[PDB]
RNA sequence: ACGGAAGGGCACCACCAGGAGUGGAGCCUGCGGCUUAAUUUGACCAACACGGGGAAACUCACCAGGUCCAGACACAAUAAGGAUUGACAGAUUGAGAGCUCUUUCUUGAUUUUGUGGGUGGUGGUGCAUGGCCGUUCUUAGUUGGUGGAGUGAUUUGUCUGCUUAAUUGCGAUAACGAACGAGACCUUAACCUACUAAAUAGGGUUGCUGGCACUUGCCGGUUGACUCUUCUUAGAGGGACUAUCGGUUUCAAGCCGAUGGAAGUUUGAGGCAAUAACAGGUCUGUGAUGCCCUUAGACGUUCUGGGCCGCACGCGCGCUACACUGACGGAGCCAGCGAGUACAACCUUGGCCGAGAGGUCUGGGUAAUCUUGUGAAACUCCGUCGUGCUGGGGAUAGAGCAUUGUAAUUAUUGCUCUUCAACGAGGAAUUCCUAGUAAGCGCAAGUCAUCAGCUUGCGUUGAUUACGUCCCUGCCCUUUGUACACACC
């Protein structure tokens, strides 16, 4: 997919700062939620990342659950050039 | 077409054979006895059991019967 | 959030269906059994009953965490207002869902169909169940379809005893030549079935009478009078 | 200084009965324990949520339908009761399934 | 398994006695055939108002065309002196499409062209499959463990009788104990002046008033007070178990009648509902799916328009009718299931307009609160009509007014005026049904932006005739015969 690099930057940076996406299956919608970009290339970008081996996908009731695996974290950190001591929001020990 | 299938007949037979001194001729007293001395799950089955128990009691009172 | 109460309950039910199917998709490798949705004044607790609880939690307790995040975005919840909880199944033998998933996994590894089915039945009856049954339908080593039936104990079929005691589970297994359909039925022990009836509808229990001695004819035994 | 009675109202919902009735009974017991005046757990007509559905997913076969339904029981309660004990009662004794809602109506 | 073989039992998807019908007519809808670019397709008791299939767009699957990649990933290849992307204006187009061209400008490694591979597919195969449902079969039928008989396939248990709706029981017994089915069980409908209670349900007394009567009474209004739960609700419970009695029964299972009852058909109605099976249907519900096909001008996806509705013709559900037990006017005025707006715009009261459809202004209702007492139709009372295809019938058309809709022509639908056709109770034949049942009558809900003549439910008025049989069509068990086992097709 041909994604302008700034919208792809938004996608990658959001996926990193928290770690998960839902991405309703309905294409052609104007804006994906909490991303302010088109849902279509959100879905396609996470599909490409999964094909890489960085995002585990899970389709159920059209809501494309996305989760970031460790090599995904490393790849995003190298791409986002953010310091190597910050982890996505999932890794935070928000336990019981 | 009321035939009172296996369960009620066997239960009433055991009821008579284990509790004849306490059983009576009356349906309501034997109904309370069935409630107290046996754990019948529903209440329609309890009523059928008490009714057949009363019938068997009446037959026994008339005379000695098989089984 | 204002909405009709009947519509609110329907939405709650469809949300529970949401959660159950999503967890079935995700935690299938975990021997998923069931999910409970408890609603408090502040938190929407979601208890997960699964076999591999420690793997469900994951390292440092992050897996559950990210799962929670998905829910918070699946239903537009708020942080803190929702929280997951992973619990071990009370007895993995009795839950037909877990057995169905486990023996689907066994089928996935090319294990013998008859051997896997009989092992499942044996384990279930070992758990204390009053009867188990498994239907394996599909292309069992032949082009023509056929259904194999394995059973032991007794399985009722009519009346809500079918709902009160026997629990069923249906699964699909993907092989290199087609799909196999798997149906698992377990009739739990009614005596141990809490929160409901504790016996079959026609199960009649008669209390054994106590034996007493009557011979004492006069027996005017006197207590000390009180006033 | 919350002596002003809020004439507060507690309403309930569920798709099941025994736990709903249990919650209502506990609410009434709590209300009587601290000497509160009330209108009892007034029963509301159980709304039957019904869908008819054709059984066959493909239209073939003899015409066979089915009806699925829940029942919703409401059993609202209102209290002419003090402030803090009432809110404590609402925030305690909660059972999954039964849904509690509170209206001040003051 | 079958018998135009026997015995014993059953069923209004059988009949008798009937009722209402359909088949005759218009129309609506679904098939076939024809036609067409397409008139998309699957079903042929158990296909045909069925796929929730009431499709104007979408739906969609068909047709004439126009777009785009929503071809991940790996490698090679170009390539940062441009891999590429996009576009004003014009030709082109149906388009205000940079689809394609004229010119040029913009854009930056996401891409582009080749290989592998992958996805998408209402593409094919239900004769590869799952799941589900239908049917065999609404009948009462199945099964294995020790034991007996057979060399054996198999058999007895599962039966001579009687009884039951029932392999339901009484029993007799090479059978004994058991399991599934039936029953039991849940929902629903009754009955509860017994309990708990209620300004989201009702009632009484008394206030504050209205009117009429004049005697202190009647019919009303008030969210003023006190009190109650008979009805209305819904929880725990009670109640019927063929209870008592009389007949009849190897006197046992049980049947028949009367009485008391609310209820005596299993109390009515259902929901689940066994073994075995069908090459029954569904890939067109599924991101359920194996294989095969396609994967760039695509069978992917989207846009425009058309079709799924055509019409020499046959058939299947129905609706309106052929009138006097009626049509049309007024007046009376009676329900029960429902449903109803939030990130959207639902149910609509009430007040003004319009003759109506409808319009407008406000106000309730996220619901025992408001629509709503859904003041519904049939029905009832008084009149007009008067046996005339007539004031029946309202199809087919002409014109106009509105609503939903981006869009209504191939009339969406509603309303107003007019033409008013066939239709005279419908052959052979054939369907459904034994009590609040059939039938008549409508209302609600699912389809729904608008549209039902459909279906699922609900209630109103409410019967004639059975209360039996194996004669037709079948079903269950037993006996017998068979040259049948793809099993009398
Ligand atoms: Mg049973
Ligand atoms: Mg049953
Ligand atoms: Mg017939
Ligand atoms: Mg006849
Ligand atoms: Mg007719
Ligand atoms: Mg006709
Ligand atoms: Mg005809
Ligand atoms: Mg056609
Ligand atoms: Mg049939
Ligand atoms: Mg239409
Ligand atoms: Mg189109
Ligand atoms: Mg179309
Ligand atoms: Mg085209
Ligand atoms: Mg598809
Ligand atoms: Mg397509
Ligand atoms: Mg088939
Ligand atoms: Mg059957
Ligand atoms: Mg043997
Ligand atoms: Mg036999
Ligand atoms: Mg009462
Ligand atoms: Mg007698
Ligand atoms: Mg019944
Ligand atoms: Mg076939
Ligand atoms: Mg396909
Ligand atoms: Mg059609
Ligand atoms: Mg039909
Ligand atoms: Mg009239
Ligand atoms: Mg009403
Ligand atoms: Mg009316
Ligand atoms: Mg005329
Ligand atoms: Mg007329
Ligand atoms: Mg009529
Ligand atoms: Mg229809
Ligand atoms: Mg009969
Ligand atoms: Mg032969
Ligand atoms: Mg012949």
């Amino acid at each position: 997919m041909l994604i302008p690099k700034e919208d792809r930057k938004k996608i990658y940076q959001h996926l990193f700062q928290e770690g998960v996406l839902v991405a309703k299956k309905d294409f052609n919608q104007p804006k994906h939620e909490e991303i302010d970009t088109k849902n279509l290339f959100v879905i396609k970008a996470l599909q490409s990342l999964t094909s890489k081996g960085f995002v585990k996908t899970q389709f159920s009731w059209q809501y494309y659950y996305y989760t970031l695996t460790e090599e995904g974290v490393v790849y995003l950190r190298e791409y986002l050039n953010l310091p190597e001591h910050i982890f996505p929001a999932t890794y935070l020990a928000g336990q019981s | 077409g009321r035939v009172r299938t296996k369960t009620v007949k066997r239960a009433s037979k055991a009821l008579i054979e284990k509790y004849y001194p306490k059983l009576t001729m009356d349906f309501q007293t034997n109904k309370r006895l069935c409630d107290e001395i046996a754990t019948i799950q529903s209440k329609r089955l309890r009523n059928k059991i008490a009714g057949y128990t009363t019938h068997l009691m009446k037959r026994i009172q008339k005379g000695p019967v098989r089984g | 959030a204002i909405i009709s109460k009947k519509r609110k309950l329907v939405a709650d039910g469809v949300f529970y269906a949401e959660l159950n199917e999503f967890f079935t998709r995700e935690l299938a490798e975990e021997g998923y059994s069931g999910v409970e949705v408890r609603v408090t004044p502040t938190k929407t607790e979601i208890i997960i009953r699964a076999t591999k609880v420690q793997d469900v939690v994951g390292e440092n307790g992050r897996r559950i965490n990210e799962l929670t995040l998905l829910i918070e975005k699946r239903f537009k919840y708020k942080r803190g207002t929702i929280a997951l909880y992973a619990e071990r199944v009370h007895d993995r033998g009795l839950s037909a869902v877990a057995q169905a998933e486990s023996m689907k996994f066994k089928l996935l590894n090319g294990l013998a169909i008859r051997r896997a089915a009989y092992g499942v039945v044996r384990y279930v009856m070992e758990s204390g169940a009053k009867g188990c049954e498994v239907v394996i339908s599909g292309k069992l080593r032949a082009a023509r379809a056929k259904s194999m039936k394995f059973a032991d104990g007794f399985l009722i079929h009519s009346g809500q005893p079918v709902n009160d005691f026997i629990e069923t589970a249906t699964r699909h297994v993907l092989l290199r030549q087609g799909v196999l359909g798997i149906k698992v039925k377990i009739m739990k022990d009614p005596s141990r079935n809490t929160s409901g009836p504790k016996a079959l509808p026609d199960a009649v229990t008669i209390i054994e009478p106590k034996e007493e001695e009557p011979v004492l004819e006069p027996s005017v035994k006197d207590y000390r009078p009180t006033e | 200084q919350e002596v002003v009675i809020h004439k507060i109202r507690i309403n309930l919902t569920s798709t099941k009965v025994k736990q709903l009735e249990n919650v209502s009974a506990n609410i009434i017991k709590n209300a009587e324990t601290f000497k509160l005046v009330k209108k009892g757990p007034v029963r509301l007509p159980t709304k039957v949520l019904k869908i008819s559905t054709r059984k066959t997913p493909n239209g073939e076969g003899s015409k066979t339908w089915d009806t699925y339904e829940m029942r919703i029981h409401k059993r609202y309660i209102d209290l002419e009761a003090p402030a803090h004990i009432v809110k404590r009662i609402t925030q305690i004794t909660i059972e999954p399934g039964v849904d509690v809602e509170v209206i001040i109506a003051a």
